[PDB]
DNA sequence: TTTTTTAGTATGTTGTAACTA
DNA sequence: TAGTTACAACATACT
């Protein structure tokens, strides 16, 4: 259960192998690369047949037991690949997994892939069973801050030269979507056998495809990055995200700012964060947001938000996206005239 | 389902029409909550289903009475919203309508009770029109509503209207004083808050609702001098917000009425709070605040799935804006 | 086998209907000439008799003697249609058959010849709420139905229908029956049933019917049931809360002078007695309209209301026409918002309080 | 302000004042 | 006896009213020989989409040859008119929406036509097809065999996928004009030996509102009411519209603050027995027309020739602002009309409101 | 007769393909160097050349000469593929075959070696119309494909595909086919067809195409029929006018310029089309709202409305912010009062009149 | 590092299990 | 002795 990174996975496999491998993450690209590497190493060691399966509450629990019993003392080298439940592991899955740990042989290998396990699930019986029999590798998608380092390292792997301008363009056009970015680098290498890529070259063969979440949109509004806020909304609209989800996510943060701003007049702001259990990393954005915004702007934002909610619920209007764009610009400190607000 | 003394006269009149064999297949009974309209309908349905009636009262020993007491009768249908749903759908109505067309299982009459026709959806109401207009032989419909105006016009034209009047105030207050132990001022305030409907006032006292009202008054007492109306969010944000908004509206009206000069006031138990409202607010502001409080209450009850905290938070912030000098006020529209 | 008046007195012949002369004349001419159309659409307010006319039309088409505008009412086809168990007359409750699959099954049925009658009428009622797919299915067959099929449609809100379906059928718009027509019909029905009645009682019922004869019969049954088997002015007045002599006049006079104490006392006394709050507003509106007419011309006021002639004329000379409009507008808003108020009394108090602020 | 416009405001009727007379092409007078 | 719309159909390209641009394109294509394999017809109701498409099928499969002027006498022509031609396959997309039906259709295109030169598939109300149905047709529609043509008719082409549109030639019909509708009605009635009057036909054409099926339906109703005659009196009563002279006279009285005349007109209107909603609508319509004329002299149409000079003088005299005040006042009255105790009371009070707030001659205000 | 322009002028070589440099260049390098993947995905707008490129790639791999970026186009294999009667090339219409029952039969014969070709290429059109089971069957056979088969995927909706299939194939995203590129191809086709044309006619058709070359050919064929064997600017301009649907943007431009005659002409033609007047006001409100936001920030306008980006930008620069607010407010009032107007047509006209002249008098 | 969702009614496609012609 | 009907899961459109 030694947490590592996919880059170190190849070195770890070369040094030696184990009965089980448990890699958790939410990045499809990293999971596929790790799965291929493990499969390649297993094939080299002499494995001839491999198995794939999925684990979830919908899957029959007795079926998992039969798969565990399928292992035999005298059998060829086999590999079994499993997938964690979409929602997450539960007590029954723990019983099935710990049963598998008892039924382990060198011939059979255990591979499970899925989302990161919550701290509550860390203390599960099955996890403790494979404390030493398995290794752990995180496969979380790098954030925008850490993205450029990953791109440069990946480019160096394919012996390609990327300028600073080219690196920024790739991150901007493929933020949160590594699979497209990985293939984008491959296509550029085919186009230019020289191996050196500049700003004019990359721009020709780069399209727009990125994945965002409502939390990113809220974060942009607090910081004040108007360009990102509009860009995120456009991507979310193209994807087909439900407007109601965006309203609720913004509601909790907006209401918190109103409460903090109103009651911070006569008390230090540090105490307010402590009693509201505000995350440490977010203290910086909250503090600057309150100073930039004013009470009048907050009231207008609440009024605009309320009208948008009413229109969606009863009027069934399709202009909800237009209202969101107006609200985003309002929170970016740039003045917005009336008539658009409060109807 | 408690039978109340004042239902004695109305019940006798209705039974006579059915006992004479000249009843109306559709009956609409309107009454305020807590007036025991369900009990009146329940008694009528029990009499109709009885196979060997004994005057007005049911025998209580025939097969029909035994099945009715057990809670299952082949020819007794009920239409009510689901446990988590606040409205009655069209699938249920079509289910009952199809079953009515078939021959009676027990060989007697068939009775359908609608718990609240005000909760019917537009699709549900229309599906009920054709069957309600020309029902088959020996079929009786009973409906209960709080306000027939909201009911569909075509549907309302099918049924015979019957109105239950609340008893006189002096009779009501005496009845409450016997049921519970409270001062006269408290009894009058509860009765007037419930629109003079006994039993509804009893519900306020028997439950914990009265304590919530006291908290609201104390919070409102502190907000008016300082003007920090935003502090009232804690006392108003609750699953029973429509009830508490009604209480707040009543306080505003009493203060406004006192400003013009009047004798009767709904809130008689707390003269101090209404006095503060009149002194620190002008009549124009009170009317503006009262108008939106009623409007927001209607949206909260009418719109399904509407968030509660956001609406109330906007209300308090909006009200604080009005109190500032040089701010226009809303006007009724059409 | 007792049945209410609204169900017992359904018309069985064209001559038995009330009003709608233009609709009957057009239908009678078409049958006589032979200019028979495929699809007919009847629209109007509730209780006007769209279903009654449509059912009568079906009887004439399939009558044994021939296609005539005066059904005999004695032949086998006529009686069965009256009972409602005629094989060829297919009646569809569109309110409960919104599903498209039901419509598709219906279309496949029309290909077959009629059993006994020479026409196969498809009477569709409450057709204003079929699913969009159901409407589009009817378009192709409705445009060019087979020789031996007819379509009769009835609706109350034709605005919801698609424009395409309307263009394929003849539209007959029915008007609300007049007060005199309603009153005459009520007197005729009561006389045939041997039930006592009074002149003013019928006038009140007809006035409250608001042009719907279905509603008039419903009120008549309610009065009879609670009127001890007879219709009397005192019984009807108690049925629907009606102000007696000057309940509205006193209230408006206090409102105009902006006297808070008088208005609240009058409302409190009225509440204790018990009256219809909506009726109070209607009468107050009527007085304001009459006062406005007097200002336009002193002769507008009728001679019947001579008991309070002096008081009303004094108001007309004292209040400018503009202020009368404000009071009239405010009371209309109160009536609009009365059903949505927390309490009916509470809504009225809000309406009166708003009007008291107009006075300087 | 005047009483006429105030009463119209309370009555729910808006007043339109001409802004671009050149747009109209005729003897508007 | 037979319905006019069903009895009278275009059996030749010369019998269609309007839509000249579409006919010109079709005639040129057949003559030159540049025949496509996918046609899409769009427009409002009763414009002639099905009639035009049916005519096109007649030309392609005519015995003489591919011509833009079908003979109308050969076996193929007459059978298509009767709608029982083997090689003319007409599909009701409204009643056949499931993809299973669509796949059944695609399994028959391969077989050669029985007797006709081409196997023409005419799909009506194609916008009702399911999403999967569109994609099933998508591949075959691009490259059909040599002996199949697809004709599509839809009232709302916006529902179709973008891909389907690019694979076919799209012709958008236009609503017929008043003069075109009037001329057609004159020809039909004259051929039917039915008397008529010039004013009655104008009213019917105006009420048609850019459709020809509507006009024919109204004509059938009018004939029945008039016992074989189409008179202006019968049509006016049927449409429930009073002559513009009465409505204009009432407006003229209102602007001059002649309340007594206004009351007299209302009493006469009550005796006439016309819905009070109609009076407000017509008064609003005239006021709107005056504003349009005041904007541009050419706004007024040819239909209102009888009262042309009466409206022109009103536009010159009344300032634009006054027209707005009268127009808006009636709109508010129309909103509150349902809530008034009676229709007469609602309309009468609305007029008194205008007189009370007259721009130049208000009612006398007492001290 | 005379075939159709779309069917007749199918591309037959990598040189005939218009644009798409970033796709053809990559394919040519891959085939020449021998680095060939097992799965290819093509995505782009409708009628942009996804199927045409796929067939060319298949012909190059299976050509007699070898794996060459430029197929000879003369050997037996090349002609058979073009005619669509080549055994080793299997073309499947996924739209018409969605159930997994048919998919299994197709995938059973993947193990068998090609009869007469180096590779057995499976071409799947509209692959986004496959059921859940079909994707599972396709994924199963695609995880471990034989070295002697290839899979070419073409679709316009890559989102619907499962992420598992996307991660196991190289995807090329075809770009919109410019404007001038469409014009050049039309000029080449017309003169090769001996058809008269004018510079104005081609430019109008190119803009109406909106990035799709198939649309241009369909419009060009329609224009020729209307022009009676010729493509004249008069005939083309009339045809496009009959198909115009940009009334709302035209109204805003006329409204700002204060042209009563222009506004009425737009309304008259709009009525002839049969537009819903309620819809017209809503879309006009959206345009006014969009223009206001563009003034607040230049980035408020996205790529969704690139067809009219230039016109929208011009309005923002010239019109002061106050005028936009006044016009937007007036239309809001008009929409509310539309139901009670004497007619929907009259309601829109009156509201537009109040937009040209007159302005509301607000309280205080 | 951890947070996200209005509700009702109607239509269409694919896959699996139980009961009847 | 094998097919049809009914039920479950997933996706889309309009109010
Ligand atoms: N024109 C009429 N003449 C005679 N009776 C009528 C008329 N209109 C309505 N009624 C009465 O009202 C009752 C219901 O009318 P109905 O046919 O249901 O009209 P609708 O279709 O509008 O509901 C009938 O039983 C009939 O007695
Ligand atoms: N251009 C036209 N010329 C002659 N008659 C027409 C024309 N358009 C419509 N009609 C008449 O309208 C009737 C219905 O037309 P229809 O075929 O339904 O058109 P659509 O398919 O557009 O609804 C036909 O009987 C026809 O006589
Ligand atoms: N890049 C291109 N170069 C030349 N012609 C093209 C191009 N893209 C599309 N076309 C034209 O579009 C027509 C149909 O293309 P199609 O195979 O439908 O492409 P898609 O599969 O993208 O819809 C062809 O006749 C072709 O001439
Ligand atoms: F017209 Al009805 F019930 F009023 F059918
Ligand atoms: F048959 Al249509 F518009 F009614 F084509
Ligand atoms: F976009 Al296509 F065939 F229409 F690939
Ligand atoms: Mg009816
Ligand atoms: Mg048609
Ligand atoms: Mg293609
Ligand atoms: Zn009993
Ligand atoms: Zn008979
Ligand atoms: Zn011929
Ligand atoms: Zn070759």
């Amino acid at each position: 259960m030694i947490r590592l990174y996919p880059e170190q996975l190849r070195a770890q496999l070369n040094e030696g192998l184990r009965a089980a491998y448990l890699l958790l993450g939410n990045d499809p690209l990293l999971l596929q690369e790790s799965q291929d590497a493990v499969r390649q190493v297993a094939a080299a060691q002499g494995f001839e047949e491999h198995h794939t399966f999925s684990i979830d509450p919908n899957t029959d629990w007795n079926a998992i037991f039969s798969l565990c019993q399928a292992m035999s003392l005298f059998a060829s080298r086999q590999t079994l690949l499993l997938l964690l439940p979409e929602n997450g592991p539960n007590a029954a899955i723990n019983e099935q997994l710990l049963t598998l740990t008892g039924l382990l042989h060198d011939d059979l290998l255990l591979i499970v892939r899925g989302n990161k396990l919550s701290k509550a699930q860390e203390n599960a019986a099955w996890f403790t069973a494979l404390a030493n029999r398995s290794v752990q590798v995180t496969c979380q998608t790098p954030e925008q801050a850490q993205l450029p380092r990953w791109v440069a390292a990946r480019a160096k792997q394919l012996n390609l030269e990327l300028d600073d301008a080219a690196n920024q363009v790739l991150c901007y056009c493929y933020e949160g979507n590594l699979l497209a970015l990985a293939q984008a680098l491959e296509r550029l290498s085919l186009l230019w056998p020289d191996g050196k890529l500049t700003l004019p070259r990359v721009e020709q063969a780069v399209n727009d495809a990125a994945h965002f979440t409502p939390f990113h949109w809220v974060d942009a509004l607090l910081m004040g990055k108007s360009k990102r806020a509009l860009h995120i909304l456009q991507q979310l609209r193209l994807e087909g995200s439900e407007p109601v989800i965006l309203l609720r996510t913004l509601q909790r943060e907006l209401l918190l700012l109103v409460n903090l701003k109103r009651q911070s007049a006569h008390t230090p702001l540090r105490a307010l964060f402590d009693k509201h259990r505000v995350w440490q990393n977010r203290r910086g954005m909250m503090g600057e947001a309150l100073n930039r915004l004013s009470q009048t702007q907050l009231r207008q934002a609440v009024q605009l938000l309320t009208r948008t909610e009413l229109t969606l619920k009863q009027d069934y209007g399709q202009s909800v996206w237009a209202e969101l764009e107006g609200l985003s610009l309002l929170l970016c400190h740039k003045p917005l005239a009336d008539v658009f607000i409060d109807g | 389902m408690r039978w109340y003394p004042w239902l004695r006269p109305d019940f006798e009149k209705l039974v006579a029409s059915y006992q004479a064999g000249r009843g109306h297949h559709a009956l609409l009974i309107q009454a305020l909550p807590g007036m025991g309209d369900d009990a009146l309908i329940y008694a009528l349905s029990r009499y109709l289903l009885c196979q060997q009636p004994q005057g007005h009262k049911s025998c209580g020993h025939c097969r029909g009475c035994q099945l009715m007491q057990a809670g299952t009768h082949p020819d007794y249908y009920t239409l009510a919203p689901e446990k988590g749903k606040n409205t009655l759908g069209v699938d249920a109505v079509r289910e009952v309508t199809e079953k009515l067309n078939e021959h009676a299982r027990l060989g007697g009459a068939k009775v359908v009770w609608v718990t609240d026709a005000a909760l019917l959806t537009d699709a549900a109401a229309n599906a009920l029109l054709k069957t309600l207009e020309e029902p088959p032989a020996e079929t009786w419909f009973f409906l209960a509503t709080r306000e027939p105006e909201r009911l569909l016009a075509t549907l309302r034209s099918r049924c015979r209207l019957h109105y239950l009047a609340p008893p006189p105030e002096q009779y009501a207050v005496t009845w409450l004083s016997r049921e519970v132990t409270m001062s006269q001022d408290a009894l009058l305030a509860a009765l007037r808050l419930s629109a003079g409907s006994p039993g509804a006032a009893l519900a306020l006292f028997q439950g914990d609702n009265w304590q919530a009202r006291e908290t609201l008054c104390q919070a409102l007492a502190y907000s008016v001098p300082s003007g920090d109306w935003y502090s009232l969010l804690a006392a108003l944000n609750h699953e029973q917000a429509p009830a508490r908004l009604h209480w707040l509206a009543t306080l505003l009206m009493d203060a406004l009425k006192r400003h013009h000069g009047a004798a009767q006031v709904t809130n008689v138990d707390v003269p101090g709070l209404v006095a503060e409202l009149a002194n620190h607010l002008s009549p124009s502001r009170l009317q503006a605040i009262l108008g939106d409080v009623c409007h927001i209450r209607e949206q909260l009850m009418s719109v399904t799935g509407i968030n509660r905290e956001l609406l109330i938070t906007d209300l308090l912030l909006r009200i604080e804006h009005y109190l500032q000098p040089g701010v226009v006020l809303p006007v009724p529209h059409l | 086998s007792y049945q209410v008046l609204a169900r017992k007195w359904r018309p069985q012949t064209f001559a038995d209907v009330v009003g709608q002369e233009h609709v009957l004349t057009a239908l009678a001419n078409g049958l006589s000439l032979g200019r028979i159309h495929h699809a007919y659409l009847f629209s109007g307010t509730r209780g006007v008799g769209k279903t009654s006319i449509a059912r009568l039309l079906a009887k004439g088409l399939n009558c044994e003697t021939g296609i005539t505008a005066t059904p005999c009412g004695v032949c086998d086809n006529c009686r069965e249609i009256e009972q409602g168990r005629f094989v060829d007359l297919i009646e569809i409750d569109a309110a409960s058959r919104t599903k498209v699959e039901d419509t598709r099954d219906l279309l496949d049925n029309v290909q077959y010849a009629p059993a006994r009658g020479r026409f196969k009428v498809y009477l569709i009622d409450e057709v204003h709420m079929l699913s969009r797919h159901s409407f589009n299915a009817l378009l192709k067959t409705l445009e060019e139905p087979p020789e031996h099929v007819k379509f009769l449609l009835a609706t109350t809100d034709p605005q919801k229908l698609p424009v395409t379906i309307l263009s394929r059928c003849l539209q007959f718009h029915l008007k609300a029956l007049d007060v005199e027509q309603i009153r005459h019909q009520l007197e005729h029905i009561l006389n045939e049933e041997h039930i006592a009645h009074e002149p003013r009682a019928l006038q009140l019922l007809a006035r409250a019917a608001e042009g719907s004869l279905r509603d008039a019969l419903s009120l008549t049954d309610q009065a009879i049931a609670s009127g001890d088997g007879q219709v009397s002015t005192q019984a009807v007045s108690a049925m629907l809360g009606t102000l007696d002599d000057d309940q509205a006049l006193s209230l408006v006079e206090a409102m105009v002078e902006a006297n808070g104490e008088r208005v609240m006392a009058l409302i409190n006394e009225a509440a204790a007695r018990g009256i219809e709050w909506e009726a109070l507003l209607v009468e107050m509106l009527g007085l304001l309209h009459r006062i406005a007419m007097v200002q336009l011309s002193p002769a507008a006021l009728g001679n019947d209301m001579a008991a309070i002639e002096l008081r009303m004329r004094e108001l007309a000379r004292t209040i400018p026409p503009t202020d009368i409009q404000l009071y009239y507008q405010t009371l209309l808003i109160g009536r609009k918002e009365l059903p949505y108020a927390p309490d009916r009394r509470m809504g009225v108090e809000m309406t009166l309080l708003r009007a008291l602020a107009f006075h300087p | 302000t005047s009483r006429r416009d105030w009463q119209l405001q309370q009555l729910g009727i808006t007043q339109w004042s001409l802004r671009r007379p050149g747009a109209l092409q005729g003897e508007i007078a």
